[PDB]
Protein backbone atom coordinates (compact mmCIF):
# COMPACT_ATOMS: atom_id res chain seq x y z
CA UNK A 1 0.00 0.00 0.00
CA UNK A 2 2.24 2.80 -1.33
CA UNK A 3 1.51 6.07 0.49
CA UNK A 4 2.94 9.65 0.20
CA UNK A 5 1.76 12.38 2.56
CA UNK A 6 2.95 15.92 1.86
CA UNK A 7 2.94 18.58 4.52
CA UNK A 8 4.24 22.10 5.04
CA UNK A 9 2.10 24.07 2.62
CA UNK A 10 1.21 27.56 3.94
CA UNK A 11 0.78 31.25 3.23
CA UNK A 12 4.09 32.94 2.44
CA UNK A 13 4.90 36.51 1.45
CA UNK A 14 6.49 37.19 -1.96
CA UNK A 15 10.29 36.97 -1.73
CA UNK A 16 9.82 34.46 1.13
CA UNK A 17 10.92 30.86 1.79
CA UNK A 18 9.09 27.63 2.74
CA UNK A 19 10.13 24.00 3.16
CA UNK A 20 7.72 21.17 2.17
CA UNK A 21 8.04 17.54 3.36
CA UNK A 22 6.70 14.32 1.95
CA UNK A 23 6.40 11.27 4.28
CA UNK A 24 6.52 7.95 2.44
CA UNK A 25 5.54 4.35 3.41
CA UNK A 26 4.56 1.04 1.79
CA UNK A 27 7.67 0.69 -0.32
CA UNK A 28 11.44 0.71 -0.17
CA UNK A 29 11.99 4.45 -0.16
CA UNK A 30 15.74 4.43 -0.71
CA UNK A 31 15.41 2.46 -3.94
CA UNK A 32 13.51 5.10 -5.93
CA UNK A 33 13.87 8.46 -7.58
CA UNK A 34 11.26 10.86 -6.08
CA UNK A 35 9.87 14.11 -7.58
CA UNK A 36 7.70 17.19 -6.92
CA UNK A 37 5.04 18.27 -9.43
CA UNK A 38 2.89 21.38 -8.81
CA UNK A 39 -0.56 22.29 -10.01
CA UNK A 40 -1.42 26.05 -10.37
CA UNK A 41 -4.91 27.67 -10.08
CA UNK A 42 -5.45 27.34 -13.84
CA UNK A 43 -5.11 23.51 -13.20
CA UNK A 44 -2.01 23.16 -15.34
CA UNK A 45 0.62 20.67 -14.10
CA UNK A 46 4.27 21.55 -13.91
CA UNK A 47 7.17 19.23 -12.99
CA UNK A 48 9.31 20.98 -10.24
CA UNK A 49 12.18 18.74 -9.16
CA UNK A 50 13.48 15.14 -9.27
CA UNK A 51 16.15 13.48 -7.09
CA UNK A 52 17.82 10.06 -7.60
CA UNK A 53 17.40 7.29 -4.96
CA UNK A 54 20.58 8.07 -3.02
CA UNK A 55 20.28 11.85 -3.40
CA UNK A 56 23.42 12.10 -5.51
CA UNK A 57 21.62 13.65 -8.52
CA UNK A 58 19.02 16.39 -8.69
CA UNK A 59 17.17 17.85 -11.68
CA UNK A 60 15.17 21.04 -12.03
CA UNK A 61 13.44 22.96 -14.73
CA UNK A 62 14.48 26.59 -15.45
CA UNK A 63 11.37 27.95 -13.72
CA UNK A 64 12.74 27.08 -10.28
CA UNK A 65 16.40 26.16 -10.73
CA UNK A 66 18.59 28.13 -8.26
CA UNK A 67 15.56 28.90 -6.05
CA UNK A 68 14.26 25.39 -5.10
CA UNK A 69 16.30 22.54 -3.61
CA UNK A 70 14.99 18.95 -3.49
CA UNK A 71 16.55 16.67 -0.89
CA UNK A 72 15.79 13.51 1.05
CA UNK A 73 16.59 11.65 4.22
CA UNK A 74 16.56 7.97 3.41
CA UNK A 75 16.86 7.09 7.15
CA UNK A 76 13.50 8.83 7.68
CA UNK A 77 11.66 7.89 4.43
CA UNK A 78 11.11 11.59 3.90
CA UNK A 79 11.45 13.75 0.81
CA UNK A 80 11.89 17.59 1.09
CA UNK A 81 11.49 20.65 -1.19
CA UNK A 82 13.10 23.81 0.22
CA UNK A 83 11.72 26.84 -1.69
CA UNK A 84 13.09 30.44 -1.76
CA UNK A 85 12.61 33.77 -3.55
CA UNK A 86 8.95 32.84 -3.93
CA UNK A 87 6.69 34.80 -6.28
CA UNK A 88 2.91 34.97 -6.48
CA UNK A 89 2.99 32.87 -9.70
CA UNK A 90 4.45 29.99 -7.56
CA UNK A 91 1.14 29.52 -5.74
CA UNK A 92 -0.03 26.00 -6.35
CA UNK A 93 -0.81 22.57 -4.98
CA UNK A 94 2.47 20.68 -4.60
CA UNK A 95 2.58 16.88 -4.94
CA UNK A 96 5.26 14.39 -4.19
CA UNK A 97 5.61 11.44 -6.68
CA UNK A 98 7.52 8.18 -6.82
CA UNK A 99 8.89 6.50 -9.93
CA UNK A 100 8.56 2.89 -11.03
CA UNK A 101 11.32 1.20 -13.02
CA UNK A 102 9.16 2.00 -16.09
CA UNK A 103 7.81 5.50 -15.47
CA UNK A 104 8.49 8.74 -13.69
CA UNK A 105 5.46 9.63 -11.61
CA UNK A 106 3.64 6.35 -10.88
CA UNK A 107 2.25 7.11 -7.40
CA UNK A 108 1.24 10.62 -6.15
CA UNK A 109 0.49 12.03 -2.70
CA UNK A 110 -2.56 14.12 -1.68
CA UNK A 111 -0.77 17.42 -2.12
CA UNK A 112 -0.03 20.41 0.11
CA UNK A 113 -1.20 23.96 -0.86
CA UNK A 114 1.42 26.71 -1.11
CA UNK A 115 -0.11 30.24 -1.32
CA UNK A 116 2.31 33.13 -2.07
CA UNK A 117 0.64 36.45 -1.35
CA UNK A 118 0.88 39.78 0.48
CA UNK A 119 -2.50 39.27 2.15
CA UNK A 120 -2.27 38.16 5.80
CA UNK A 121 -4.03 35.08 7.12
CA UNK A 122 -7.56 35.43 8.44
CA UNK A 123 -9.03 32.70 10.65
CA UNK A 124 -12.64 31.70 9.98
CA UNK A 125 -15.73 32.63 12.05
CA UNK A 126 -17.49 29.30 12.65
CA UNK A 127 -21.30 29.28 13.18
CA UNK A 128 -23.51 26.24 13.94
CA UNK A 129 -26.53 25.66 11.67
CA UNK A 130 -29.66 23.97 12.99
CA UNK A 131 -32.83 22.93 11.14
CA UNK A 132 -32.92 11.62 9.80
CA UNK A 133 -31.95 15.26 10.56
CA UNK A 134 -29.43 17.48 8.74
CA UNK A 135 -27.16 19.81 10.70
CA UNK A 136 -24.67 22.27 9.28
CA UNK A 137 -21.64 24.35 10.15
CA UNK A 138 -20.89 27.62 8.36
CA UNK A 139 -17.12 28.42 8.02
CA UNK A 140 -16.99 32.10 7.11
CA UNK A 141 -14.37 34.56 5.92
CA UNK A 142 -11.01 32.73 6.08
CA UNK A 143 -7.73 32.82 4.16
CA UNK A 144 -6.00 31.15 2.65
CA UNK A 145 -7.33 27.65 1.97
CA UNK A 146 -7.68 25.08 3.16
CA UNK A 147 -9.78 24.32 6.23
CA UNK A 148 -10.72 20.85 7.39
CA UNK A 149 -14.16 20.06 8.86
CA UNK A 150 -14.96 16.85 10.80
CA UNK A 151 -17.93 15.94 13.01
CA UNK A 152 -17.80 14.69 16.59
CA UNK A 153 -14.06 14.39 16.09
CA UNK A 154 -14.50 12.07 13.12
CA UNK A 155 -17.05 9.75 14.79
CA UNK A 156 -19.73 10.90 12.35
CA UNK A 157 -18.35 9.27 9.21
CA UNK A 158 -20.89 8.99 6.40
CA UNK A 159 -23.71 11.51 6.19
CA UNK A 160 -20.97 14.15 6.13
CA UNK A 161 -20.59 16.46 3.13
CA UNK A 162 -18.32 19.54 3.11
CA UNK A 163 -19.13 21.90 0.20
CA UNK A 164 -16.57 23.76 -1.95
CA UNK A 165 -15.70 27.21 -0.71
CA UNK A 166 -16.82 30.34 -2.41
CA UNK A 167 -14.54 33.37 -2.81
CA UNK A 168 -15.70 36.87 -2.05
CA UNK A 169 -13.76 39.88 -0.86
CA UNK A 170 -10.53 37.91 -1.04
CA UNK A 171 -11.94 35.70 1.68
CA UNK A 172 -13.34 32.20 1.52
CA UNK A 173 -16.58 30.86 2.93
CA UNK A 174 -17.75 27.26 2.95
CA UNK A 175 -20.25 25.00 4.58
CA UNK A 176 -20.28 21.44 5.84
CA UNK A 177 -23.20 19.14 6.80
CA UNK A 178 -23.96 15.86 8.50
CA UNK A 179 -27.23 13.91 8.44
CA UNK A 180 -28.06 11.85 11.46
CA UNK A 181 -31.02 9.70 12.62
CA UNK A 182 -33.58 12.04 14.20
CA UNK A 183 -33.54 10.05 17.44
CA UNK A 184 -30.10 11.32 18.56
CA UNK A 185 -30.55 14.66 16.82
CA UNK A 186 -30.80 16.92 19.88
CA UNK A 187 -30.71 14.27 22.61
CA UNK A 188 -27.04 13.51 21.84
CA UNK A 189 -24.25 16.01 21.14
CA UNK A 190 -23.29 16.98 17.62
CA UNK A 191 -20.26 19.23 17.02
CA UNK A 192 -18.22 20.30 13.98
CA UNK A 193 -14.45 20.49 14.26
CA UNK A 194 -12.96 23.17 11.98
CA UNK A 195 -9.17 23.47 11.51
CA UNK A 196 -7.53 26.33 9.60
CA UNK A 197 -3.83 25.35 9.65
CA UNK A 198 -2.68 28.73 8.33
CA UNK A 199 -3.68 30.25 11.72
CA UNK A 200 -3.10 27.23 13.96
CA UNK A 201 -6.73 27.76 15.01
CA UNK A 202 -9.04 24.81 15.69
CA UNK A 203 -12.62 25.22 16.81
CA UNK A 204 -15.18 22.66 17.93
CA UNK A 205 -18.65 24.21 17.60
CA UNK A 206 -21.67 22.65 19.31
CA UNK A 207 -24.83 22.34 17.24
CA UNK A 208 -27.70 23.68 19.31
CA UNK A 209 -31.47 24.02 18.72
CA UNK A 210 -32.66 27.52 17.80
CA UNK B 1 10.50 23.36 -27.90
CA UNK B 2 9.04 20.16 -26.44
CA UNK B 3 5.30 20.84 -26.50
CA UNK B 4 2.23 18.64 -25.96
CA UNK B 5 -1.05 19.92 -27.45
CA UNK B 6 -4.45 18.80 -26.12
CA UNK B 7 -7.97 20.29 -26.63
CA UNK B 8 -9.26 21.80 -23.34
CA UNK B 9 -12.54 19.87 -23.20
CA UNK B 10 -14.50 17.02 -24.70
CA UNK B 11 -17.90 15.41 -24.30
CA UNK B 12 -19.07 11.79 -24.77
CA UNK B 13 -22.25 9.79 -24.19
CA UNK B 14 -22.34 7.19 -21.47
CA UNK B 15 -21.36 3.80 -22.92
CA UNK B 16 -19.73 5.21 -26.05
CA UNK B 17 -16.11 4.85 -27.02
CA UNK B 18 -14.06 8.06 -26.51
CA UNK B 19 -10.71 8.98 -27.94
CA UNK B 20 -8.48 11.75 -26.57
CA UNK B 21 -5.58 13.16 -28.54
CA UNK B 22 -2.26 14.48 -27.36
CA UNK B 23 -0.02 15.77 -30.17
CA UNK B 24 3.73 15.99 -29.91
CA UNK B 25 5.62 18.90 -31.51
CA UNK B 26 6.93 17.61 -34.89
CA UNK B 27 10.61 17.19 -33.97
CA UNK B 28 9.58 14.93 -31.10
CA UNK B 29 7.12 12.76 -32.99
CA UNK B 30 9.00 9.57 -31.96
CA UNK B 31 8.62 10.21 -28.20
CA UNK B 32 7.10 7.93 -25.63
CA UNK B 33 4.65 9.91 -23.41
CA UNK B 34 2.59 9.32 -20.28
CA UNK B 35 -1.11 9.74 -19.64
CA UNK B 36 -2.54 10.91 -16.30
CA UNK B 37 -6.07 11.21 -15.01
CA UNK B 38 -7.42 13.71 -12.47
CA UNK B 39 -10.91 13.31 -11.08
CA UNK B 40 -12.64 16.36 -9.54
CA UNK B 41 -10.96 17.86 -6.49
CA UNK B 42 -8.55 14.89 -6.32
CA UNK B 43 -4.81 14.12 -6.89
CA UNK B 44 -3.69 13.33 -10.48
CA UNK B 45 -2.95 9.57 -11.00
CA UNK B 46 -0.88 7.61 -13.49
CA UNK B 47 -2.78 5.89 -16.33
CA UNK B 48 -0.15 4.65 -18.80
CA UNK B 49 3.07 4.97 -20.86
CA UNK B 50 2.57 5.14 -24.65
CA UNK B 51 5.24 4.60 -27.29
CA UNK B 52 5.45 5.77 -30.89
CA UNK B 53 4.47 2.31 -32.09
CA UNK B 54 1.27 2.32 -30.04
CA UNK B 55 2.47 -0.19 -27.43
CA UNK B 56 1.56 0.90 -23.95
CA UNK B 57 1.78 -0.10 -20.27
CA UNK B 58 -1.03 0.61 -17.87
CA UNK B 59 -0.68 1.57 -14.21
CA UNK B 60 -1.78 -0.69 -11.36
CA UNK B 61 -5.52 -0.80 -11.02
CA UNK B 62 -6.41 1.11 -14.21
CA UNK B 63 -9.60 -0.44 -15.87
CA UNK B 64 -8.88 -2.26 -19.14
CA UNK B 65 -11.44 0.06 -20.76
CA UNK B 66 -8.42 2.43 -21.06
CA UNK B 67 -6.00 1.70 -23.94
CA UNK B 68 -3.44 3.72 -25.94
CA UNK B 69 -2.46 3.98 -29.63
CA UNK B 70 -0.38 6.28 -31.82
CA UNK B 71 -0.13 7.70 -35.30
CA UNK B 72 2.91 9.73 -36.19
CA UNK B 73 2.98 12.66 -33.70
CA UNK B 74 -0.46 11.90 -32.20
CA UNK B 75 -0.77 9.90 -28.93
CA UNK B 76 -4.27 8.67 -28.18
CA UNK B 77 -6.01 7.58 -25.02
CA UNK B 78 -9.13 5.57 -25.83
CA UNK B 79 -11.87 4.73 -23.32
CA UNK B 80 -14.33 2.02 -24.31
CA UNK B 81 -17.80 1.94 -22.67
CA UNK B 82 -17.22 5.33 -21.08
CA UNK B 83 -18.56 5.40 -17.48
CA UNK B 84 -19.52 8.22 -15.10
CA UNK B 85 -16.34 7.80 -13.03
CA UNK B 86 -14.25 8.39 -16.19
CA UNK B 87 -15.38 12.01 -15.93
CA UNK B 88 -12.14 13.80 -15.21
CA UNK B 89 -9.31 15.88 -16.58
CA UNK B 90 -6.82 13.72 -18.70
CA UNK B 91 -3.27 15.10 -19.06
CA UNK B 92 -0.40 13.88 -21.14
CA UNK B 93 3.24 14.30 -20.21
CA UNK B 94 6.62 13.64 -21.84
CA UNK B 95 10.18 13.71 -20.67
CA UNK B 96 13.59 13.84 -22.25
CA UNK B 97 17.24 14.25 -21.22
CA UNK B 98 19.30 16.74 -23.22
CA UNK B 99 22.96 16.10 -22.32
CA UNK B 100 22.91 15.77 -18.56
CA UNK B 101 19.65 17.80 -18.32
CA UNK B 102 16.12 16.49 -17.74
CA UNK B 103 13.03 18.40 -18.92
CA UNK B 104 9.48 17.14 -18.33
CA UNK B 105 6.47 18.76 -19.95
CA UNK B 106 2.73 18.34 -19.43
CA UNK B 107 -0.02 19.12 -21.95
CA UNK B 108 -2.80 21.55 -20.95
CA UNK B 109 -5.21 18.73 -20.07
CA UNK B 110 -8.59 17.84 -21.60
CA UNK B 111 -11.68 18.16 -19.32
CA UNK B 112 -13.93 15.19 -20.10
CA UNK B 113 -17.70 15.27 -19.47
CA UNK B 114 -19.90 12.18 -19.58
CA UNK B 115 -23.35 13.02 -21.06
CA UNK B 116 -26.58 11.07 -20.91
CA UNK B 117 -26.42 10.03 -17.27
CA UNK B 118 -29.74 9.48 -15.42
CA UNK B 119 -31.32 12.80 -14.48
CA UNK B 120 -31.80 13.44 -10.76
CA UNK B 121 -33.60 16.59 -9.61
CA UNK B 122 -31.91 18.55 -6.81
CA UNK B 123 -32.75 18.46 -3.09
CA UNK B 124 -32.62 21.75 -1.17
CA UNK B 125 -31.72 22.09 2.57
CA UNK B 126 -31.99 25.56 3.93
CA UNK B 127 -30.67 26.98 7.19
CA UNK B 128 -31.47 30.41 8.70
CA UNK B 129 -28.84 32.59 10.42
CA UNK B 130 -27.23 31.22 13.61
CA UNK B 131 -28.15 33.19 16.70
CA UNK B 132 -24.41 33.93 17.20
CA UNK B 133 -23.96 35.49 13.77
CA UNK B 134 -27.07 37.65 14.21
CA UNK B 135 -25.56 38.87 17.49
CA UNK B 136 -23.06 40.47 15.08
CA UNK B 137 -25.38 42.45 12.78
CA UNK B 138 -25.09 39.88 10.02
CA UNK B 139 -27.05 36.97 8.60
CA UNK B 140 -26.00 34.46 5.97
CA UNK B 141 -28.66 32.08 4.63
CA UNK B 142 -27.22 28.76 3.49
CA UNK B 143 -28.78 26.62 0.73
CA UNK B 144 -27.21 23.21 0.18
CA UNK B 145 -28.20 21.84 -3.30
CA UNK B 146 -27.57 18.13 -3.46
CA UNK B 147 -28.33 14.89 -5.25
CA UNK B 148 -28.51 16.38 -8.77
CA UNK B 149 -27.34 15.24 -12.21
CA UNK B 150 -26.31 16.78 -14.64
CA UNK B 151 -24.29 19.51 -12.91
CA UNK B 152 -25.73 22.61 -14.55
CA UNK B 153 -28.06 24.57 -12.24
CA UNK B 154 -28.88 28.22 -11.90
CA UNK B 155 -29.48 29.49 -8.37
CA UNK B 156 -31.48 32.57 -7.49
CA UNK B 157 -32.87 33.94 -4.21
CA UNK B 158 -36.09 35.70 -3.35
CA UNK B 159 -37.05 38.07 -0.54
CA UNK B 160 -40.82 38.11 -0.03
CA UNK B 161 -41.21 36.51 -3.44
CA UNK B 162 -39.04 39.12 -5.20
CA UNK B 163 -35.71 38.18 -6.90
CA UNK B 164 -32.52 39.27 -5.14
CA UNK B 165 -29.14 39.96 -6.73
CA UNK B 166 -26.52 41.94 -4.84
CA UNK B 167 -25.29 39.68 -2.04
CA UNK B 168 -25.39 36.17 -3.47
CA UNK B 169 -22.56 33.64 -3.69
CA UNK B 170 -23.08 30.21 -5.19
CA UNK B 171 -20.35 27.64 -5.57
CA UNK B 172 -19.66 25.70 -8.74
CA UNK B 173 -21.20 22.22 -8.76
CA UNK B 174 -19.10 19.38 -7.40
CA UNK B 175 -18.93 15.63 -7.95
CA UNK B 176 -20.20 13.41 -5.16
CA UNK B 177 -20.98 9.81 -5.94
CA UNK B 178 -22.64 9.89 -9.35
CA UNK B 179 -24.44 13.05 -8.32
CA UNK B 180 -23.49 16.70 -7.88
CA UNK B 181 -23.87 19.27 -5.11
CA UNK B 182 -23.26 22.92 -4.59
CA UNK B 183 -24.04 25.67 -2.11
CA UNK B 184 -25.35 29.16 -2.20
CA UNK B 185 -25.15 31.88 0.40
CA UNK B 186 -27.33 34.98 0.71
CA UNK B 187 -25.56 37.66 2.75
CA UNK B 188 -27.90 39.84 4.82
CA UNK B 189 -27.66 42.48 7.56
CA UNK B 190 -29.30 40.92 10.62
CA UNK B 191 -32.09 43.49 10.11
CA UNK B 192 -33.31 42.39 6.71
CA UNK B 193 -33.40 38.84 8.02
CA UNK B 194 -36.04 39.37 10.73
CA UNK B 195 -37.84 42.10 8.72
CA UNK B 196 -38.95 40.06 5.68
CA UNK B 197 -41.81 37.59 5.48
CA UNK B 198 -39.70 35.05 3.69
CA UNK B 199 -36.59 34.14 1.80
CA UNK B 200 -36.43 31.64 -0.96
CA UNK B 201 -33.65 29.63 -2.46
CA UNK B 202 -34.46 28.81 -6.09
CA UNK B 203 -32.74 26.26 -8.22
CA UNK B 204 -33.37 25.72 -11.93
CA UNK B 205 -32.26 22.32 -13.22
CA UNK B 206 -33.03 20.87 -16.69
CA UNK B 207 -36.29 22.80 -17.16
CA UNK B 208 -37.52 22.09 -13.61
CA UNK B 209 -37.42 24.51 -10.68
CA UNK B 210 -37.13 23.61 -7.04
CA UNK B 211 -37.71 26.00 -4.17
CA UNK B 212 -37.59 25.79 -0.40
CA UNK B 213 -38.17 28.87 1.73
CA UNK B 214 -37.16 30.14 5.16
CA UNK B 215 -39.37 32.21 7.42
CA UNK B 216 -37.96 34.56 10.12
CA UNK B 217 -40.01 33.30 13.11
CA UNK C 1 13.02 4.78 -30.41
CA UNK C 2 16.12 6.87 -29.52
CA UNK C 3 14.23 9.01 -26.97
CA UNK C 4 12.54 5.86 -25.68
CA UNK C 5 16.03 4.47 -24.92
CA UNK C 6 17.22 7.74 -23.30
CA UNK C 7 14.00 7.39 -21.20
CA UNK C 8 14.73 3.83 -20.08
CA UNK C 9 18.32 4.70 -19.23
CA UNK C 10 17.37 7.80 -17.24
CA UNK C 11 14.73 5.92 -15.21
CA UNK C 12 17.35 3.23 -14.43
CA UNK C 13 19.89 5.92 -13.49
CA UNK C 14 17.46 7.43 -10.94
CA UNK C 15 17.19 4.03 -9.32
CA UNK C 16 20.83 2.85 -9.53
CA UNK C 17 22.64 6.21 -9.78
CA UNK C 18 24.83 5.17 -12.67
Amino acid sequence: EVQLVESGGDLVKPGGSLKLSCAASGFTFSSYGMSWIRQTPDKRLEWVATISSGGSYTYYPDSVKGRFTISRDNAKNTLYLQMSSLKSEDTAMFYCARQTTMTYFAYWGQGTLVTVSAAKTTPPSVYPLAPMVTLGCLVKGYFPEPVTVTWNSGSLSSGVHTFPAVLQSDLYTLSSSVTVPSSPRPSETVTCNVAHPASSTKVDKKIEPA
Amino acid sequence: QLVLTQSSSASFSLGASAKLTCTLSSQHSTYTIEWYQQQPLKPPKYVMDLKQDGSHSTGDGIPDRFSGSSSGADRYLSISNIQPEDEAMYICGVGDTIKEQFVYVFGGGTKVTVLGEPKSTPTLTVFPPSSEELKENKATLVCLISNFSPSGVTVAWKANGTPITQGVDTSNPTKEGNKFMASSFLHLTSDQWRSHNSFTCQVTHEGDTVEKSLSPA
Amino acid sequence: SIQDLRRRFFLHHLIAEI
